[PDB]
């Protein structure tokens, strides 16, 4: 049973060398991750009144009240303790419009919608991108190396000023002005610093991309599968340099099997799957033209405190408040009990 | 522990290759009468290939030449498959450019000329030795043996091995020590591990020869390995070691070079002190003298 | 834990120009490899040398053997099934915490820190005292307890090793035996709260419990010996990075890229660099271990002082209370001590007599210091550390030429009522 | 070094296993070495144990429970009641100085009468019964 | 007497853009500051657990 | 022990050479003199060294 939950009154999730799952509360709940016989991950209280904790994968899910998301390498086979003991996912689509309870829908869910989920995340009113989300396509950028694995705290393109979801182009991006569109959540009046692009089916922009400069010379994006009418002398990719007096061809690459994002900033660096394969000189916009993408986003570069796990991310905390603000100077999502320094 | 194949890897691309070449045109000695360098015929070229190669020929009537070279590479190195985002070469001058001074000596030596260097790192543009032939996919490698090789722009010697391990992000992986561990081929999502070509292991001296050895490798000179837990034993006696010459922790090694474990050291009873029933009393005393060494100054 | 480093393959990763650059270094190379390769030597000898086991105290150290009586000591002695880790010590290595080289020469899989600190040269050597025998060692020590004698039937059962041990410090005229079941219950409760202070201390520790002697701030330290440990090798590595000012941190880069004899000569800086890093680990390296020679002295101080043998010596082991035994436990990096020691309760207020003195004739007083004579709770006599009251006899008391004022003045017909034993021979005989 | 000195060369120690170790210790020599002091420590080392059968303490005629008053003598039987220190099995026959009048008589103890105890402690005198008789 | 050092006012005084620069090496701040911090708290933990 | 300290080399044990042995404190001997003038030589070296002068 992945899923349990309940309409004193109690929780156990089992799988001896790791840890297991109390929850108990009676009629607020004291939640205990532990290495029970027959220390702790977590041991705390809870507010409480339905009630259930769904585990997937190396995350545990406790709902009660606030969503708590805990990571942790769990192995989990079955559950003990009406109850609704859940062994098969779902989905379903939520329309809130109102802000509140009062949600309007939460309609069934009838395709993409794995990676609907995935990949479309609602952005909070300070740029945050939300507790949870998956970072499904989300890389780090790097020039250089890859960061397997561990901790890092990093400056990164990762504040949502603006995420288009499923969007319908059919759009010139600005450096210097905010992104339209309808923003998925909340919205921030802020030019980009960079734009992330979340691809679906990139044969939608190889059947295009226009970097803008501050100069004058618009580069595009030309990749071809056995077709060079003006190419010669699997698809491959080239850069059309188009200035005022020329049009070149520069050939950059051979287009990778794969690939699910790309970033480009207002520096001109470009990112395809976090590798940083292209520097250009600065830009004033990106133009995108199809008639492909999960999401477009339009974001400003954080200091950030990321996990890195198999070069994937999760858990980012943002060092915006206070207490992050200690916590990336510690380098650590959790800081024991004591006196640290702060100026 | 104990002629290498070439191997060479970039982000993928075709044969695309370009020359640059760079003429230097002079006669004496008495210095010069006259002198010209070009290269490609223009004054200044830049690379907008994804592979070239340099060459420099002289033209020189009357004379023995060399260069004085400020930049990371010269010009002969560049073409070792080097790599550059950017790469443009003047004979004038360039902002923030390295400069290398072709000289002349004509039997009383000339400068024939300055070349400047204006260039940016990255995977882009490789100065390789020459132009691929036949080529739909210029990188290239040889697996599972020592190599020497250029990857990703790291160079040095090592076994290339292919792993199971997969990724999704960047190209390559690196160690605390900047040395590549691991890098990814683009095109199929493999992934390698490289390793040294030789491993430290630790020998066991006695006498005056080497008694065997203690390592990675399971390949050895010697005609008896056996394997620990942790690591192999080479040695000329696969046998039991019963008499000790050297000794770490439980490890000890005889002199014929037998291994094998040092069992406990026995040591002193002392008697517990009892109220009632079955006790033994120490007797037949003889003394032991021990001996203890305390430093009294520095 | 002892490492050892190549320091040729530290310095040149492979590259044989740059070894005949750096032989004119040699003896850098040999003094650096010297300190490192002897130091892993001595402390392994010492280690072992003190290590020792008995197999006469091992034997009596099982849960069937040892014939515990009242005193449980089930979470303290080890499992027979082959032999496991008691519960105590399950609990603090499981808590807190041999590298296997085979695997790195395998290329295969992505190498990890070990095998990449490896391949820079840098290799941990096992422990000089495997887990194992760490355990056996603390089982002989508490076997050992029991050993009353050789060849006898059983091991000597608890509570008479513990009668001996509370004679030592008073003599016991409290025979009754009641009053070992009202230790070993109490002993039963302090492993108890111990057993569970090793498991989440953190949820309701005060400041006075975290002080020292305690399971937290034990507990605490074997944490920082083990999270440390490391802290060493991974300054050695990462100063590998740093370009001494050259083209590149790579040897192999800088010949690939430049002529031979500018090559060299940015080789050169680059050795000087990777030779001063090998020198200060060296320097940290030697420095650990003397540190740690200082509490391993410590250590054999406390087995052979307090547990072998109990400790006259007010508050060394424990601290603040009367010692009666300790027990071993095998540690991560060592040895965990835990302390049995008595504390009293209640006080008997009485009042000491400084002396008797009889007919103005005979200064009485007691022989042995430490004993004292008082009338409250008829004269007795107990150990001023217990109170534990016997009448006395004849022959505790000495004669004293002279009285004092604080001498109870008694005539010859009282003495037999204060000292029983006592006879007045003359009487006896004329009467 | 000085506490070496003081304790195991000028005194005899009696701290187990800090002079020499593992052993019973009985005096230390000092020579010079360069930049210090070496220690030579003269430690017995028993070659064989006597097997004996400890006593607890004797009762006499359900009246008196007897026992030692040091902790560090036993009485035993064999190898007639001897005593001896735990450390060296050097016996001499008990007296009547060496035990204590406890008030209470346990299981272990002895059941001895007014007439075996002058076989059992050869200095005892059970006066009433030489003024008597 | 304890020492604490705070790592980006003595590395980075003040200047913000010395501070971003400094985040690659958080982790050799977090070090410098750790070792301080637990061994001031150390060090009255014994000393007044001893002095009772 | 006198002649342990002439040739102890030829016939020690494991045992032999442990703690509170005159192969052992002699040893101690021998590297505590060895090591007496190791740091005179690390200072008198350092004065070859050119600064960037
Ligand atoms: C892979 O390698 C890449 C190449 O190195 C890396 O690229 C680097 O990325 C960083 C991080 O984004 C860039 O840092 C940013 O630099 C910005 C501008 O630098 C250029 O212009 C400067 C002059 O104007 C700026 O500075 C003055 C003060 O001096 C201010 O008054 C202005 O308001 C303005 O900010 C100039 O000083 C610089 O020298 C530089 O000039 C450029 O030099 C190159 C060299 O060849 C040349 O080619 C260019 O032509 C030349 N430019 C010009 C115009 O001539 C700077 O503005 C940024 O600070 C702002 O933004 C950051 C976030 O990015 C914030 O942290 C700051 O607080 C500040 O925020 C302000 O602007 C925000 C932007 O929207 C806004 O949202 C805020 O509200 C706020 O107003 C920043 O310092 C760096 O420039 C870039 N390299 C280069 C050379 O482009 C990649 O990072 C790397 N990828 C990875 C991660 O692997
Ligand atoms: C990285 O992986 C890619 C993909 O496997 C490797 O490319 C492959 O290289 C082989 C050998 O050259 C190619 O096989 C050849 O096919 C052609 C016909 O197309 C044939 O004429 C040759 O005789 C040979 O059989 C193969 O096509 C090619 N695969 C793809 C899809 O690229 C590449 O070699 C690897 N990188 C390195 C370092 O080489
Ligand atoms: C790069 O593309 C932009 C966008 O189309 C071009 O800017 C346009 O210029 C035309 C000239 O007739 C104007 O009519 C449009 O209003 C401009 N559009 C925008 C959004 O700027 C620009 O000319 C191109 N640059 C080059 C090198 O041709
Ligand atoms: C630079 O020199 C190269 C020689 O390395 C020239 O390439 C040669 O071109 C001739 C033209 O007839 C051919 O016959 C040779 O086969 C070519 N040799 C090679 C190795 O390619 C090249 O023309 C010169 N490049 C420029 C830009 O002038
Ligand atoms: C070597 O240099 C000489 C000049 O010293 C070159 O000869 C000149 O060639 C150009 C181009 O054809 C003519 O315009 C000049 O008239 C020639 N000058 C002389 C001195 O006759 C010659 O071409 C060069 N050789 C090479 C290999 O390029
Ligand atoms: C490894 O080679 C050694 C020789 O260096 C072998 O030792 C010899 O064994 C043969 C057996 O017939 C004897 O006749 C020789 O007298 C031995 N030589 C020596 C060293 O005296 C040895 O047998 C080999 N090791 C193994 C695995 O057995
Ligand atoms: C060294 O001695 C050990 C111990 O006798 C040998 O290990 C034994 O190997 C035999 C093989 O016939 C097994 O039957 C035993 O069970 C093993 N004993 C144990 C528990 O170690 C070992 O073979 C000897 N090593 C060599 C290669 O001489
Ligand atoms: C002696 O200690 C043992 C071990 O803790 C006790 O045995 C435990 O008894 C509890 C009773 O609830 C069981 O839950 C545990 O499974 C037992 N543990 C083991 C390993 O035996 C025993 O109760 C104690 N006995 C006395 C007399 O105190
Ligand atoms: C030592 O413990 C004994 C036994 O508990 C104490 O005797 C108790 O004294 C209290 C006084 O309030 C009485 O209520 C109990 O009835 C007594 N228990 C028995 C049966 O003895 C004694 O007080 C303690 N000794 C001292 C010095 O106080
Ligand atoms: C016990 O006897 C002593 C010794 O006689 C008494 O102390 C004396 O008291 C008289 C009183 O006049 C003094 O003159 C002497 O100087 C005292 N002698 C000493 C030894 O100081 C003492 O009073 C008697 N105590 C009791 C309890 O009767
Ligand atoms: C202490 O030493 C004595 C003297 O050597 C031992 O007595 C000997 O016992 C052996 C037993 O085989 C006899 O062969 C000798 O004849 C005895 N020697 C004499 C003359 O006494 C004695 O065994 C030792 N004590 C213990 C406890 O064994
Ligand atoms: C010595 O005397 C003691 C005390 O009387 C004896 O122990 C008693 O044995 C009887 C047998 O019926 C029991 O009823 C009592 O409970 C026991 N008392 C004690 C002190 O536990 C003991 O048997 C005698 N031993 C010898 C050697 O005769
Ligand atoms: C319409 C153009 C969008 C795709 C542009 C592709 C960019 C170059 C492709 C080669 C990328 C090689 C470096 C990054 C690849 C990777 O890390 O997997
Ligand atoms: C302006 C600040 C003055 C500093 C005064 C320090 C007084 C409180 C001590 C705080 C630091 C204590 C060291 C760490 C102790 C701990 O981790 O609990
Ligand atoms: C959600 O409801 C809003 C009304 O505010 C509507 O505009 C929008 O189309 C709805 N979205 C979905 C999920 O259909
Ligand atoms: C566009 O950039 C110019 C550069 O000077 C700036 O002045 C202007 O404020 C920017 N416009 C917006 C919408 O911010
Ligand atoms: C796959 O790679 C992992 C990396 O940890 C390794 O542990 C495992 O043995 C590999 N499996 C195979 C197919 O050998
Ligand atoms: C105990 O002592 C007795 C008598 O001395 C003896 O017979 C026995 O062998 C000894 N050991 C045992 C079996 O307890
Ligand atoms: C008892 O008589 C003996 C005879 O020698 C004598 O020495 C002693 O003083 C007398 N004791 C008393 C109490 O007078
Ligand atoms: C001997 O007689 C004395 C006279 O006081 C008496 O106190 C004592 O109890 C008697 N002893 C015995 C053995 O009964």
């Amino acid at each position: 049973v992945h899923g349990i939950f309940v309409s004193g009154f109690e929780i156990g999730i089992s799988q001896p060398s790791g840890y297991q799952l109390y929850l108990h509360k009676a009629t607020t709940a004291r939640l205990r991750i532990c290495q029970f016989p027959s220390n702790c991950l977590f041991n705390k209280a809870i507010p409480a009144h339905v009630v259930g904790i769904t585990w997937d994968n190396d995350r545990v899910t406790v709902f009660s009240d606030k969503i708590y998301y805990f990571y942790f390498k769990n192995d989990w086979s079955r559950v003990a303790t009406a109850m609704q003991y859940v062994y098969e996912p779902t989905y379903y689509m939520l329309n809130v419009t109102s802000a509140g309870e009062d949600g309007i829908s939460y309609q069934p869910c009838t395709a993409n919608c794995i990676g609907y989920a995935a990949n479309v995340f609602a952005t909070e009113p300070n740029g945050h991108i939300p507790e949870g989300f998956s970072f499904n396509n989300w890389f780090l950028l790097s020039n250089d190396s890859t960061l397997v694995h561990g901790k890092v705290v990093s400056n990164q393109p990762l504040l949502v000023n603006c995420l288009l979801a499923i969007p319908k182009i059919y759009q010139f991006f600005s450096f210097n002005q905010t992104i339209d569109g309808v923003c998925n959540g909340a919205a921030v009046q802020r030019a980009p610093e960079a734009l992330r692009f979340n691809i679906n089916d990139i044969s939608v922009i190889l059947a295009s991309i226009v970097l803008h400069t501050a100069l004058g010379t618009n580069f595009s994006f030309v990749c071809s599968n056995s077709s060079n009418p003006h190419l010669a002398t699997p698809y491959y990719c080239f850069l059309k340099v188009d200035t005022y007096n020329s049009t070149v061809y520069k050939f950059l690459a051979v287009l990778p099997p794969t690939v699910r994002e790309i970033v480009i900033t207002k520096y001109g660096d470009v990112y395809v799957n976090g590798f940083g394969y292209l520097h250009l000189g600065l830009l004033d916009a990106v133009t995108i033209n199809f008639t492909g993408f999960w999401t477009i986003a339009s974001t400003n570069f954080v200091d950030a405190l990321i996990e890195v796990q198999g070069t994937a991310i999760q858990r980012i905390l943002y060092c915006d408040d206070p207490v992050s603000q200690l916590k990336c100077s510690q380098v650590a999502f959790d800081l024991d009990d004591g006196f640290y320094t702060i100026s | 522990s104990r002629e290498q194949p070439i191997s060479f890897v970039t982000l993928p691309s075709f044969n695309d290759h370009s020359f640059v070449n760079i003429t230097v045109s002079a006669s004496f000695g008495a210095n010069l009468i006259a002198s010209d360098t070009t290269i490609n015929g223009f004054s200044s070229f830049c690379v907008d290939t994804r592979q070239f190669t340099i060459s420099l020929f002289y033209n020189v009537t009357n004379v023995s030449k060399s260069q004085d070279s400020n930049c990371p590479f010269t010009l002969q190195s560049v073409n070792d498959y080097l790599s550059f985002s950017k790469f443009c070469v003047s004979t004038s001058l360039l902002a923030s450019a390295c400069t290398i001074d072709l000289f002349g000596y004509p039997e009383s030596g000339v400068k024939f000329t300055s070349l400047y260097f204006q260039f940016t790192k990255g995977e882009l543009i490789t100065g390789t030795p020459k132009p691929f032939e036949g080529v739909t996919d210029v990188s290239f490698m040889t697996l599972d043996v020592c190599t020497k090789y250029t990857i990703y722009g790291f160079k040095g010697e090592g076994i290339i091995t292919l792993t199971n391990s997969s990724f999704l992000a960047g190209v390559y992986y690196t160690s605390d020590s900047g040395q590549l561990l691991a890098f990814k081929n683009v095109t199929s999502g493999a992934v390698y591990s490289v390793t040294p070509c030789s491993f430290s292991e630790q020998a066991a001296y006695v006498d005056d020869d080497i008694v065997g050895v203690i390592s990675s490798l399971s390949s050895s000179t010697f005609n008896s390995t056996r394997e620990l837990p942790g690591f192999f034993y080479h040695s000329n006696d696969g046998s039991n070691c019963t008499e000790p010459v050297l000794v770490y922790s439980n490890i000890g090694v005889c002199k014929s070079g037998s291994i094998g474990y040092v069992p406990s050291q026995s040591g002193q009873v002392k008697i517990a002190p009892t109220v009632t029933g079955n006790i033994s009393i120490p007797t037949n005393f003889s003394m032991s003298i021990r001996t203890e060494y305390l430093q009294l100054y520095n | 834990t002892p490492v050892s480093v190549d320091c040729a393959t530290y310095v040149c990763n492979g590259n044989s120009r740059c070894k005949q650059l750096l032989t004119q270094y040699t003896a850098a190379c040999k003094t650096i490899e010297s300190a490192l390769q002897l130091s892993a030597r001595l402390e392994s000898v010492e280690v072992n040398s003190m290590l020792t086991i008995s197999d006469e105290a091992l034997q009596l150290a099982t849960i069937s053997s040892f014939n515990g009586d009242g005193y449980n000591f089930t979470n303290v002695l080890g499992v027979s099934v082959v032999q496991k880790r008691s519960f105590i010590e399950d609990l603090l290595f499981n808590k807190v915490v041999d590298e296997d080289y085979k695997r790195c020469s395998n290329g295969r899989s992505v190498a990890d820190l070990v095998c990449a600190q490896y391949y820079s040269g840098v290799m941990v050597l096992p422990g000089v005292v495997d887990a194992e025998k760490l355990h056996m060692y603390s089982a002989s020590l508490i076997g050992g307890m029991v050993l009353g004698g050789f060849t006898s039937a059983a091991a000597l059962p608890f509570s008479y090793a513990v009668q001996a041990r509370l004679n030592y410090l008073a003599l016991q005229t409290d025979v009754l035996q009641r009053n070992q079941q009202l230790l070993a219950e109490s002993f039963n409760s302090a492993i108890g709260n111990i057993t569970s202070a090793f498991e989440s201390v953190k949820e309701a520790i005060s400041q006075t419990s975290k002080g020292l002697n305690t399971v937290a701030h034990a507990l605490t330290k074997v944490q920082e010996v083990v999270n440390s440990q490391g802290a060493a090798l991974t300054q050695l590595t990462v100063q590998l990075q740093h370009n001494f000012q050259a083209i590149s941190s790579s040897i192999d880069d800088i010949y690939s890229r430049l002529d031979i004899l500018s090559a060299d000569a940015q080789v050169d800086r680059l050795i000087t660099g990777r030779l001063s890093a090998l020198n200060a680990f060296v320097a940290q390296t030697l420095t650990k271990y003397t540190e740690v020679q200082a509490s391993r002295k410590l250590a054999q101080q406390k087995v052979n002082e307090c547990v072998k043998s109990q400790s006259q010596r007010y508050g060394f082991c424990g601290g603040d209370g009367e010692h009666i035994f300790s027990l071993v436990q095998a540690a991560p990096q060592g040895l965990l001590f835990l302390h049995t020691v008595l504390v009293p309760s209640d006080f008997v207020d009485v009042i000491a007599i400084a002396g008797l003195c009889v007919n103005d004739e005979i200064a009485l007083t007691l022989r042995e210091p430490g004993l004292v004579l008082f009338t409250h709770e008829e004269y007795f006599v107990s150990s001023r550390r217990m109170f534990e009251p016997r009448k006395p006899t004849v022959s505790d008391f000495v004669q004293i030429e002279s009285c004092v004022v604080t001498y109870v003045n008694l005539t010859r017909d009282q003495l037999p009522d204060v000292i029983p034993d006592y006879i007045d021979v003359n009487k006896t005989l004329d009467e």
